[PDB]
């Protein structure tokens, strides 16, 4: 049951070629034909293969001067590495057609660096108009060292040395399997081995493959150094997205705080220690990953000059609130106006939008690297190349960090204090003339985990003979995770005159840690989204029904690009891949349930779908409406002001069904 | 409906006596009975009254010099109050006759402060062995402006003031009501404004009533002042029932932590901020009580001198234990002896029984008492009779700081450091020869919030003629945590006819994790619940018992009004008499979830050796030689916790009804 869709040759054959780049990644194959292309690529020569002269000649500067080296660790939130990895993108966003793309990435992957490397292969196979339909594999195929801890990591390496088990009934013992020709894998999450805080509650969430691999997603379709000039409509509204991303994320995550006992995101200070210490599991080729143990103190020497800058990057913008109007970076700014969103989010992403640019400079010092910087307790590095690595400087890892969701709480929480500028909707906006919802009803919502498998083959290095016979796919990594029950909901609606309608629907919590009901003034950002759709009214009376698994804003689970190969030799490739990437994964549409029945709410919305004067369709096939995103929960609410006959706000109870434990699927007898 | 026991006429004329000294404790009425005696009551010419003539001089020295004025707070744990409580104690419990300590008790009711008064009294009728089987008022009625929140206490005080509701439907919508002519104000608990923190997840249990009387009995059981050679035999394991009565409080109240999603009870360093705030809804004529913000740094100037003292007591131990032959205040005492647990739970208490004397002495400064002024974050003392109230200043009151729970937490913690010392039991030591406990089934276990009433007529004041009456009827009602009755089957296969002991403990199946607890991390984390003496048959046979027959918990006190009307029938409440120092019932169990929470019920068989006839001071000390909290008394090998007679259950614990106590004090 994969939602599939038709292809030609034509598309095979460039779809095997764009995923040929991702097969034993850290290796290469000095018999495949992506050598012999690559090896000999004349970049002058091929000047004229180019929509940019100059980029061009500014990469082949830089590739003069020498490029970061095989094997060091990248990360775009360092400045020499970000400007390679940029002038490298250009490189491949401006090639002609196909052929030069595909010739100039056989290239990049036999001399650059291949974190480097692939980083910008992603980017511009999204970016890429020719490339639109196209299908990536997933994150976690990728760069499987980024999502797994040490202990699953040494296994599997103790077996490719090993070439196989001396034990299979030793090996059973350790959660080591042979089916067919693959070795299976068993994972625990860091929990089950490491207890340091509370947070470890939630391990399940923050170590989901399909939570940290969205993030990934999320900043390669658009990244913070580059403008979005190229999704036209989109950019008045870029720093509306960011906030939106954000605050979706937060809500979601908070859920699965309340489920687990565990309320508020902490706040903290830049001059005082931070409560909750994060210990990575994870392991780098050349290194460890840093440790923030409990109670750092943000605020020692080695950060005296970053936490100058964070504080008057906080501190400019208190100011901006205070003074309501005013001319920042070349733009009177009206913080009455709900438009000033956009210089909003971009201040805080400090993107290239918020200069009017193509590509963000080194000399825009950005508020979330050095904020990433202070709170990942690193060492400071020990040169251009040399860093050490934590959880927060790879957009595959940050989830895994609880500090993660304290910086973005932060930022969010200072957008909330602009957005009271913001004038509350009234009666009026928010009143479907003759509409009115009488019932919404659901189907039992469950939550239960089962196993998830995923092909960890490119942690692992094969050798010369393995690399011809391609037997380079052996390797999975089988893993617990959460998931629900599909459930259907009703909406019974009157309406006396036939019309058009948006119906949305949103989750929240229904009590704070006290027991008390949430009130709307306080909690509108609580408010998780789980469906956008549009349906024909009629006089009289209507049921609405739609399934969960009809819900826009979430997509099904990658399949491993072992399947896509099957998959493409009839000419198939499975949808949700190709035009939903970057959605939440369904599984994780709902928090953890109790066995009880955790009470939530669900809020569903009924309001005129008017005409489509101005529509998203350029990054996200999202609003195809003039609404703000999350309306109408994108500004403060007043409760009293708020609530008109087609609002329907029903209580919610969230199930779970079989072991509550992940561990406990790990065990072995 | 309660346990009923048949009572005398003689006794009811005495304990008739006995409950009027309670009536209207903050005001004198000048024509009750009381009034006359204590004027025809003359101290001076009565050396004759009293069993000891240096208690009764004593008492006179210092009275002619004068006591803590009328209307001041008082509390054992200053000086020159404490040693006017005790000398006030001897007299009562030196006088000759019941007669004799009426008097006494008459004279003091309305020539002293009244919680200087209550505090002796109490203590003298549990003491005195002419009194041992009468009962008292629950201290929520004795006391109930350490029970009644500041909200609730103000609503009684403008009633009064105003001599009745101006119309029923305001007063409804403020939560008072008339029933019987006589007015129901409905309380809650309280809300972040005084736990401003997670600690108000457990506001339910921490300001029950019962839970904080339970320790205020307690304290009057046998009050660390005192000696405990009214005991005999039981001396020599005092410092065993200190360690027994926290570690199983502890043990309680981790627990309902754990069903509210909240974890280990923190510890703390004198040198260091104190996470958990506290702000007391309580006042005293003078002063609100002393509030503790959130993080609350305990090294300030005004504690230097306290903290010194606190840091040396605990290295002092530290020292001992290094030392393994230890030796205070006499003799050497050696480490695997049991001499030892009553030294140790003796020196954490600094009691009478540490220094071997009869009454604890104005110089021998107290390792609680310290903690206590240091936690309580109060300014100090204004003058010797004049202090600023916390919580931590009274028995009443200790249990709703969360402070509390970390003080004894970290002596208990000490304790236990000490417990490394001793032979672990082994398996010849654990195993019934000849018996095997096969099979054990409960009924549902299920908690629920009901309603409760108690009177606090005694804070408020009433005038010259309502006094001549002794009224009452101001009635405060609470949600509060309550249980179903459940049964425990227990079967059971011996080789033989044999008395046997079986016991039964409550312990956490999971920790916050959600990790199986081993026996050695958990075996300071089970209470027992019940223990009782059984004729085993051979062969083949079954054991049922009632949750209502648990020899640890008792029923819930009855207020006077309805004692007054049992003696009227010639009954006395059981409960109250033969076991008022023993928790309720209700809150046997921690709240449970609507899922049913996991824990652990420990069943434990062993022979009854036939140990004689006491009459011990707590209904803890049980007629067994054995340690209390056998066999988790001491560190386990989790290997000889496999005994045939040695059972242990997954039980679920439900919740019925609403989950938060608010939703029954909802208007309409
Ligand atoms: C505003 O604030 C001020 C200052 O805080 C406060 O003033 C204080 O008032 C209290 C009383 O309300 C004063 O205390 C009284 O003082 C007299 C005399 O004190 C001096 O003489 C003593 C002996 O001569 C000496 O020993 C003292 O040290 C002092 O120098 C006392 O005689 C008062 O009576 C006693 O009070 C006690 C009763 O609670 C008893 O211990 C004592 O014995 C009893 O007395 C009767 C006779 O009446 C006897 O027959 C019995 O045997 C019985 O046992 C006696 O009654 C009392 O201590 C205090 O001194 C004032 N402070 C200052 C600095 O002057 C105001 O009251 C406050 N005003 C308001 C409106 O709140
Ligand atoms: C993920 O995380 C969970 C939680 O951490 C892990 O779950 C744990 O899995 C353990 C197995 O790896 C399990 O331990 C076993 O418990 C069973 C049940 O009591 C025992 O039978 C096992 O004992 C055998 O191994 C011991 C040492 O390895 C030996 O000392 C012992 O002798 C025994 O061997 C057998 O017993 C006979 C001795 O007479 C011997 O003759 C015979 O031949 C046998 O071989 C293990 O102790 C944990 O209990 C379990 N934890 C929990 C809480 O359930 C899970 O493994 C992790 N998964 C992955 C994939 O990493």
């Amino acid at each position: 049951t994969i939602k599939t869709k038709n292809v030609d040759a034509v598309f095979v054959e460039k779809q095997k070629k764009i995923l040929s780049f991702f097969q034993d990644v850290s290796q290469l194959n000095t018999d495949d034909e992506y050598y012999k292309i690559g090896k000999d690529y004349d970049i002058e020569m091929n000047m004229d293969n180019y929509t940019n002269k100059k980029a061009v000649e500014e990469f082949l500067k830089m590739y003069r001067t020498g490029f970061m080296p095989k094997n060091l660790e990248f990360s775009v939130f360092y400045d020499k590495m970000r400007d390679e990895a940029i002038a490298l993108f250009h490189l491949f966003y401006y090639a002609k057609d196909f052929e030069t793309f595909y010739k100039t990435a056989c290239f990049a992957r036999v001399h650059l660096n291949q974190g480097q490397f692939l980083y910008a292969f992603y980017i511009a196979v999204i970016q890429r108009s020719d490339c639109h339909g196209f299908v990536v594999p997933a994150p976690y195929e990728v760069y499987p060292k980024m999502f797994m801890n040490m202990e699953v990591l040494q296994k599997i390496y103790v077996t490719k040395m090993q070439d196989g088990l001396i034990n299979p009934e030793a090996a059973a013992k350790y959660g080591i399997h042979k089916e067919n020709d693959y070795f299976v894998y068993k994972a625990n999450y860091s929990n089950a081995v490491l207890y340091n805080n509370e947070e470890q509650r939630l391990t399940y969430f923050t170590e989901d493959i399909g939570m940290n691999a969205y993030y990934y997603y999320f900043h390669s379709h658009l990244p913070f150094w580059w403008t979005s000039e190229k999704y036209g409509a989109l950019k008045e509204r870029r720093g509306e997205v960011y906030f939106y991303f954000y605050q979706q994320l937060l809500a979601r995550y908070y859920f699965e705080r309340l489920t687990n006992g565990l309320g508020k995101i902490p706040e903290f200070s830049w001059y005082s220690p931070i409560k909750t210490g994060y210990y990575p599991l994870m392991l780098t080729k050349f290194t460890p990953f840093a440790q923030r143990p409990d109670y750092y103190n943000l605020h020692t020497e080695e950060n005296y000059e970053r936490v100058r800058f964070l504080d008057t990057y906080e501190k400019t913008f208190v100011q901006f609130l205070q003074k309501d109007h005013f001319e920042a970076f070349g733009q009177k700014i009206d913080f009455h106006d709900p438009k000033a969103i956009n210089f909003v989010g971009n201040y805080w992403q400090d993107n290239a939008d918020l200069y009017g640019e193509e590509v963000t400079k080194d000399y825009q010092r950005s508020y979330e690297v050095f904020a990433r910087r202070v709170l990942g307790a690193a060492p400071m590095p020990f040169d251009k190349y040399t860093f050490m690595p934590s959880a927060m400087d790879f957009y595959q890892t940050s989830l895994r960090d609880p500090a993660f969701y304290q910086l973005y709480n932060r930022i969010v929480e200072y957008i909330v204090e602009f957005k009271q500028y913001l004038k509350p909707y009234t009666q009026d906006k928010l009143y479907f003339d003759g509409v009115k919802i009488t019932d919404v009803k659901v189907d039992k919502l469950t939550t239960f985990f089962e196993n998830f498998e995923f092909d960890a083959s490119n942690s692992v290095y094969f050798s010369k003979e393995e690399i011809k016979n391609n037997h380079v796919h052996d390797v999975k990594v089988r893993q617990p995770r959460l998931n629900h029950s599909p459930f259907n909901v009703n909406i019974e609606v009157d309406s006396n005159v036939a019309s058009d309608a948006v119906v949305k629907i949103f989750l929240a919590p229904k009590y704070d840690d006290n027991g008390i009901p949430l009130t709307l003034e306080d909690n509108w950002m609580k408010f998780f989204e789980l469906d956008w759709f549009t349906t024909k009214l009629t006089a009289g009376q209507n049921k609405i029904i739609r399934n969960s698994n009809e819900f826009v804003i979430f997509k099904e689970d990658s399949v491993p690009m072992t399947e896509i190969m099957k998959m493409l030799d009839e000419g198939k490739v499975p949808f949700d891949m190709s035009e939903e990437f970057c959605y939440m994964p369904k599984r994780l549409m709902l928090p953890r349930g109790t066995e009880g029945g955790f009470p939530f709410q669900l809020f569903v919305f009924v309001y005129p779908f008017d005409n489509k004067g101005k529509d998203l369709a350029p990054f996200e096939s999202f609003v195809l409406d003039n609404k703000p995103l999350g309306f109408p929960l994108d500004r403060p609410v007043v409760d009293a002001l708020f609530k008109v006959p087609n609002m329907y706000f029903k209580d919610i109870f969230i199930y779970h069904e079989g072991e509550r434990f992940p561990y406990k699927f790990n065990i072995p007898s | 409906e309660f346990k009923t026991t048949p009572v005398d006429a003689a006794f009811v004329e005495k304990q008739k006596k006995i409950l009027s000294l309670f009536y209207n404790v903050n005001e004198i009425s000048y024509e009750a009975e009381y009034y006359k005696v204590a004027q025809d009551f003359n101290i001076e010419a009565s050396k004759d009254c009293y069993t000891n003539m240096k208690a009764y001089e004593n008492f006179m020295m210092m009275y002619k010099v004068g006591f803590l004025p009328k209307n001041l707070e008082f509390s054992i744990f200053y000086e020159k109050m404490r040693e006017e409580a005790i000398a006030l104690f001897k007299l009562f419990y030196y006088a000759k006759d019941f007669e004799c300590f009426y008097k006494t008790a008459c004279y003091a009711r309305v020539y002293m402060n009244q919680g200087m008064f209550l505090y002796a009294y109490y203590i003298a009728i549990i003491q005195r062995s002419d009194t041992a089987s009468f009962v008292l008022p629950a201290p929520y009625e004795a006391y109930p402006q350490y029970f009644v929140n500041m909200e609730v206490k103000n609503k009684m005080d403008y009633v009064k003031m105003m001599d009745g509701c101006l119309d029923e439907k305001i007063c409804y919508n403020y939560g008072i009501i008339k029933e019987n002519e006589q007015f129901v104000m409905y309380a809650n608990y309280s809300n972040s404004l005084t736990y401003p923190n997670n600690e108000d997840r457990i506001a339910y249990l921490t300001e029950d009533v019962g839970l904080n009387a339970y320790y205020y009995y307690f304290h009057s059981h046998l009050p660390f002042w005192w000696n405990s050679g009214k005991y005999g035999a039981f001396k020599e394991r005092r410092g065993e029932i200190y360690f027994f009565f926290y570690q199983q409080l502890l043990a309680r109240y981790y627990m309902e932590r754990l069903t509210n999603g909240l974890g280990k009870i923190p510890e703390f360093s004198w040198y260091s901020p104190l996470r958990t705030g506290y702000l007391p809804p309580f006042n005293s004529f003078y002063y609100p009580f002393a509030q503790r913000s959130n993080d609350y740094e305990l090294h300030t100037e005004k504690n230097y001198e306290e903290i010194r003292f606190l840091d040396i007591y605990e290295k002092t131990f530290f020292q001992y234990l290094q030392q393994g032959h230890f030796k205070a205040f006499d003799k050497k005492i050696d480490l695997h002896s049991s001499k030892a647990v009553n030294f140790v739970g003796n020196y954490w208490q600094t009691n009478a029984d540490l220094f071997e004397e009869d009454f604890l002495q104005f110089y021998q400064r107290s390792y609680e008492v310290n903690a206590r002024r240091v936690l309580g974050a109060a300014p100090k003392p204004f003058n010797q009779y004049t202090f600023i109230p916390s919580a931590l200043d009274f028995y009443q009151t200790s249990a709703r700081d969360p402070a509390f729970y970390q003080l004894y937490k970290r002596i208990v913690q000490y304790i236990i450091e000490f417990k490394q010392y001793q032979v672990p039991y082994t398996q010849e030591a654990l195993h019934f020869v000849g018996l095997k406990i096969s099979d054990v089934k409960v009924d549902k276990m299920v908690t629920f919030f009901d309603h409760f009433d108690f009177d606090a007529f005694n804070t408020v004041y009433f005038s010259k003629e309502e006094l001549k009456s002794s009224p009452h009827g101001y009635k405060v009602r609470q949600p509060r945590l309550n249980h179903k009755p459940f049964t425990v089957t227990i079967d059971i296969k011996s080789d033989v006819a044999t008395n046997a002991v079986v016991k039964m403990f409550l312990g956490p199946k999971y920790d916050e994790n959600g990790f199986p607890f081993s026996l050695e991390d958990n075996w300071m984390n089970f209470y027992e619940l019940d223990w009782f003496v059984q004729k085993v048959n051979p062969g083949q046979s079954q054991i049922t018992r009632s949750s209502t027959d648990f020899a640890f918990f008792k029923e819930d006190s009855l207020p006077m009004a309805e004692i007054y009307k049992l003696l009227d029938q010639g009954k006395i409440p059981t409960d109250m008499f033969n076991s008022s120092d023993t928790m309720p019932s209700r809150l046997m169990l921690p709240k449970g979830t609507y899922d049913g929470f996991p824990f652990q019920l420990f069943v434990f068989v062993y022979p009854y050796e036939p140990t004689p006839k006491e009459s011990e001071p707590f209904k803890a000390v049980v007629p067994d030689n054995k340690p209390f909290g056998y066999p988790f008394d001491r560190p386990v090998l989790p290997q000889y916790f496999k005994q045939p007679n040695m059972f242990f259950k997954k039980v679920l614990v439900y919740h019925e009804g609403e989950l938060f106590p608010y939703l029954f004090n909802i208007p309409h």
